[PDB]
């Protein structure tokens, strides 16, 4: 029965927010924060925070991060109502412009003092925006890593080396919306429609609170050998490549599949994470069961507490 | 034998609840490499209950429906599929078109249906 | 609270049998320091069939009666004296008054009245 | 399912075992083999052999064991067709006389030949009797004991002492029926009437085989410590008086009582007995439950394996 709220910071954390709340995100809450007042007009997420009409004027930051993070401060009464009841937040946004990198931190601030659960899923600009925006970013991951249990970083170029060939403008930005959907769905899923009773929702704010750093690969294969595939393609997927899974003192498993899912399948992702984890690691693997599924099996890790 | 098979509990929720534990608790340990399957249990079956029951939490899986209709449903494709020893249903009324179909389905996924009225 | 409960299993015979096993060696098994008293149990439940299903034998009783009224009268008379934390019956059919002299013996016992019904 | 058999031979042999078929003693077939045919029309025994038909045209053994050895021999055939099909047979008989003395050793011999489980329990006559009758029953339970599993030899002369100033010649031999019944019940309901699932008829042979010499007490109370006053009664009884426990390598205790029999009362028992017999001694307790008994609570031991 865990409150989980979803909130996007800005102009890239509404997308994401908004492609959540139309795909399959189910059991949580949408809310888009954004100093852009015409950005929040006729969107998927039901609830809307316009930040700081006082300092913006409801005309958005100019990519400068001050004025987010001052539009944010002005609204710390808003955001803390809005957070009000959640038992879990996840807090996403592009890092590298001036409302997600300057209010996200802020917002965290907030649900930290509040007490609860705060997972922040964020991406790191393209290297095509410039060095700029990877300096701003890197400033505001800072910031948020201050005040949050978990931050998951995507980082977008890793987006280019998935879609390759199919890259375009367009698909970049449209990858980057349906990962971090992948990763709200993966560790939501786990809380709200678990197939197992061997996790919950304790359970993974034991492999997520006061972690820092996080980072997630994603997999899926269908056919025969499809639990080992999967879970191998999720281990190896670029989002995970410059991270020592054995370093990470944290690994949340979400095994997502049809009634088809076999025993011996749900050991076998056991067995593959167990080697690739280190013995001082806390490992949560939750399964999930899509009464509609068939044939694919998909596997999520997240490496928590890295370093 | 692959079969249909009911178990009924007459008393107290509470006690009816006891007295059920047990046999969950052993089919959740099966020698049978395959999983328990407990399709759309009361409410009162929560996955604290059956933590606090004892069973074995890496052999069980729990699905959940929106009505007798589509768990009698689900039960049969789970039963078919021959990925669980055992599917346990909460199914009242069941009709004998019902049991037939679950029984058909047991067969077929060489498992075991179990019914349970409380 | 001590009080009656009812169990019916349906199915095959063994299957009915190996669905029983569970409950009765769990309750063979109860922390309270009592007997686990059966009365009149089917000629299916013979002294090797409880063995084999793993019941403790050192906290079991079983008791025989010529009929179904007589088991009646045994059971509540078991479960009167108050020596059984729980006591079996194998009663079918059973009345709702019989159930309810089943009750009232079970409740002076501070024990259960457990009936169960095999087909 | 056991089939048992309880055979008494000669004239006392005959009196206990009217005895027993006419109080408790269920789920045993009473036989009655003498050579005196006219003690066989007169009793409640519903089968009945006359040993000797061609040596003692039916009238007796007169006293002289040779002539009922030879009656019996002359029957070893029709012994055999008696015992036919038994998993245990009760010899009794009141050893000092003609065809019990000359006759059980031989119908033992054959039961031991088809390897039946075989139990004697018979008497050494009361010293009022003479001293031609004792050095008779001297002789005759050294052969006994050579072709039985389990001798029990009970000497009447302890039971006219526990008789005091109620003893009487009828009320003597009256008590020697009793104890006789008393020793192949106790034996017998634990195979036939077990209360409790702990002791099988394997169980029972493994006290009861090949073991020799062997004794018996009987013990009864009621109220409170009643557990404990009849075994300890059981235990202090006269006729296991210049026995030690301890020595013994087999020891089988029946418990007999009502529906009120409480899980500590049995395990008060065992405790009492584990006390007396040694860690090497075989310990069978049975447990037989009369549905309508009340308050008493009857507690028998048997020592076999003597010395
Ligand atoms: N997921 C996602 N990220 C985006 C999208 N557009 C831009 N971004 C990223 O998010 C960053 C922030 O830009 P923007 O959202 O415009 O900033 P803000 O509104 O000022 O916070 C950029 O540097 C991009 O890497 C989009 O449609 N979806
Ligand atoms: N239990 C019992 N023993 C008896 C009875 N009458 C005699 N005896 C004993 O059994 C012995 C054998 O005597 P009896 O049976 O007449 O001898 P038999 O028939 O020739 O073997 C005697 O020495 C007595 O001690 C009786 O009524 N009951």
């Amino acid at each position: 029965t865990a409150v989980i709220k979803v909130i996007g910071v800005g102009g890239g954390g509404g997308n994401a927010v908004n492609h959540m709340a139309k795909n399959n995100v189910e059991g949580v809450e949408f809310i888009c924060a954004n100093t852009d007042a015409q950005a929040l007009k006729n969107i998927a997420a039901r609830t809307v925070l316009q930040l700081g009409p006082g300092v913006t004027k409801g005309l958005g930051a100019g990519a400068n991060p001050e004025v987010g993070r001052q539009a944010a401060l002005e609204d710390r009464e808003r955001i803390s109502e809005v957070l009000e009841g959640a038992d879990m937040v996840f807090i996403t946004t592009g890092m590298g412009g001036g409302t997600g990198t300057g209010a996200a931190p802020i917002i965290a601030e907030v649900a930290k003092e509040m007490g609860i659960l705060t997972v922040a899923v964020v991406t790191r600009p393209f290297p095509f925006e410039g060095r700029k925006r990877m300096q701003i970013a890197d400033e505001g991951i800072r910031a948020l890593a201050e005040s949050v249990d978990s931050l998951i970083t995507i980082p977008n170029e890793k987006l280019l080396t998935i879609l390759g060939k199919d890259a375009s403008l367009l698909a970049a930005f449209a990858k980057a919306d349906d990962v971090l959907a992948g990763a709200v769905r993966g560790i939501s899923d786990i809380i709200k429609r678990p197939g197992m009773i061997n996790v919950d929702f304790a359970d993974v704010k034991t492999v997520m609170s006061e972690m820092g750093m996080a980072m997630m690969g994603t997999g899926c294969a269908s056919g025969p050998n499809r639990a080992r595939e999967a879970t191998e393609a999720a281990i190896r997927n670029p989002l995970l490549e410059d991270v020592n899974l054995q370093g990470a003192r944290g690994i949340l498993v979400n095994i997502t599949a049809g009634p088809d899912l076999s025993l011996g399948e749900y050991s076998d992702v056991g067995n593959i994470i167990e080697q690739f984890a280190s013995e001082h690691a806390t490992v949560k693997v939750g399964t999930v069961i899509d009464a509609d599924m068939r044939d694919e099996l998909h596997v999520t890790v997240v490496a928590t507490g890295l370093g | 034998p692959a079969a249909f098979s009911e178990l009924s509990l007459s008393g107290l929720p509470g006690h009816c609840l006891t007295l059920l534990a047990p046999i969950l608790r052993e089919l959740s340990e099966e020698q049978d490499a395959r999983w328990l399957t407990l399709i759309a249990p009361p409410a009162s079956l929560t996955h604290e209950w059956l933590r606090r029951a004892g069973l074995n939490r890496e052999r069980i899986l729990l699905l959940q429906a929106k009505d007798n209709a589509a768990a009698l449903a689900l039960s049969c494709e789970a039963l078919r599929l021959g990925r669980s020893h055992t599917v346990v249903s909460w199914l009242e009324p069941l009709s004998r078109a019902a049991r037939k179909q679950l029984s058909r389905a047991a067969q077929l996924g060489q498992a075991q249906s179990l019914n349970i009225r409380l």
